[PDB]
Parts: structure tokens; C-alpha cells; sequence
């Protein structure tokens, strides 16, 4: 896992951000807008989907 | 750091980075007035001597 | 402004073509106060010397 | 520079100011995706991590 | 002399005369370089700015 770890960074694919990271960027008053996308998966306060 | 907008800068909108579409301090089309090494990404701009 | 995000990003907001069109059809002004403002010039020149 | 092996592995301890500047591999990965200079979250970790 | 073709125009020089010598005045030239492109108008408003 140490010697192989440069070989992940030779394939030049744009790794997409996860849904939690795409959820983190919103400001407080923008988290309650229809322009938000990831509100469909914020179901439970104590879990994540 | 204060002019990068480090909150919501992610991904590759076009072949230029996202903060290059934000502030003049990030895109390689603006040049500093005094220079000693022209950068690697000259291919966008054109130069005349 | 996050709720006014739609009306401030149409391309017609950032097309100067009819504005320059009617500015040219307005023509240069003609009062003797404007004759201090009207004149300027810009030349292109090789940077060899 | 020749006798080290950097491991970006964690949500915190990964940032590409040091590890990507160390090895030419992740440096070549960064210089094509210049919007990956973040630290909030960060540039994407390998699939094993 | 290409005032309408430089990236930095006379408000920047006019600001550089009367500014105090503090870090606030250093960084206030940075956020005076935010692009007013329609892609930036989404992003800088989304940061509640």
C-alpha cells in the first residue's frame, strides 16, 4: 500500500466528489433552497445514505 | 488564500481550474509585470516580442 | 442574491452587441464640452526597439 | 528526495503542498488538475483509502 | 498606452495613491480582482458575498 500509492496518481481521471463533500459546501441559508441537489438524501439526523 | 475562495472551489469546469474563473490572481492569462520564468501553461495565451 | 441567481447569469446580460450598435448609431457627440473628452488614440508597435 | 515515499492516506494528513511536491507522479497529477490544491477535504485519496 | 486593453485600469492606480500602509490595504487589492464573469457571479454570491 505504500509502493503502489503513486500508481493511483498516474491515471488522470477526474475523481468525482462524494455526496457528503457535495453536501458540505452549502451556506446555511442556501441549504434550504431548491437550488440544492443533495437534500434528497438527508433523511435521518443520525445516519447518512 | 483569501482570494482563492477556498470554500467552494472544486473540479475542472473546463481545462482551466475553477478559481481561474473567479479571480484575476489565479488564471494564467494575466501576467505579473516583472517576470523571470514564463510558466508551463503558455499554450492558452500568445506572446509577441 | 442566491435566490436572485437566475436573472444575473443569462448571456443576454453579458452581450454588448445591441448596446454598441445603438452607441455607434448615436454617433460621436458634438458639444464643445465633449470635444475635450472625445479624442484619444492607440497604436500597435513592435517591441524590438 | 530520492530516499522517501510519501503516503497521503487520511482525511487530514494528505495535503498536496508536500506529498505532491515531493514525487513527480502526484506532481504530474496536480499540474493537469490545478483546482486540486484544496485542503478542505482535499485532492482525492486513492481507492484503497 | 492601452488603457482599455490592460487587465488593470486607472481605479487601481488611483487606489494606490491614497491607501494606507496596512495589511488590510494589501488584501483589499486582491478582492478588487474578482472577475465579473457570469460563472463567477454564481460562485461569489453562493459564498454570501
Amino acid at each position: 500500500a505504500a509502493r503502489r500509492i503513486p500508481h493511483f496518481y498516474r491515471v488522470r481521471r477526474e475523481v468525482p466528489r462524494t455526496v457528503n463533500e457535495m453536501k458540505q459546501d452549502f451556506v446555511v441559508t442556501d441549504f434550504y433552497k431548491v437550488g440544492n441537489i443533495t437534500l434528497y438524501t438527508e433523511l435521518h439526523p443520525f445516519f447518512d445514505f | 488564500r483569501i482570494s482563492a475562495l477556498p470554500g467552494l472551489n472544486n473540479g475542472q469546469l473546463a481545462e482551466e481550474p475553477l478559481s481561474a474563473y473567479v479571480n484575476a490572481l489565479h488564471d494564467h492569462r494575466l501576467w505579473p509585470p516583472f517576470v523571470t520564468h514564463l510558466p508551463r501553461n503558455m499554450e492558452g495565451v500568445q506572446v509577441v516580442a | 442574491f442566491v435566490d436572485a441567481l437566475k436573472t444575473l447569469c443569462h448571456p443576454v446580460l453579458h452581450e454588448p452587441a445591441p448596446c454598441l450598435q445603438t452607441f455607434t448609431e448615436r454617433g460621436p457627440p458634438s458639444e464643445p464640452a465633449m470635444q475635450r473628452l472625445l479624442e484619444c488614440r492607440f497604436q500597435q508597435e513592435p517591441m524590438g526597439g | 528526495i530520492e530516499y522517501s515515499l510519501p503516503v497521503p492516506f487520511h482525511r487530514f494528513y494528505s495535503n498536496p503542498t508536500i506529498c505532491a511536491a515531493l514525487s513527480d507522479d502526484i506532481k504530474r497529477y496536480v499540474t493537469e488538475f490545478p483546482h486540486y490544491h484544496r485542503h478542505d477535504g482535499g485532492f482525492p485519496l486513492p481507492t484503497a483509502f | 498606452a492601452h488603457e482599455y486593453h490592460n487587465w488593470l485600469r486607472s481605479p487601481f492606480s488611483r487606489y494606490s495613491a491614497t491607501c494606507p500602509n496596512v495589511l488590510h490595504s494589501v488584501m483589499t487589492l486582491a478582492a478588487m480582482l474578482y472577475k465579473i464573469s457570469p460563472v463567477s457571479l454564481v460562485l461569489q454570491t453562493k459564498a454570501h458575498i
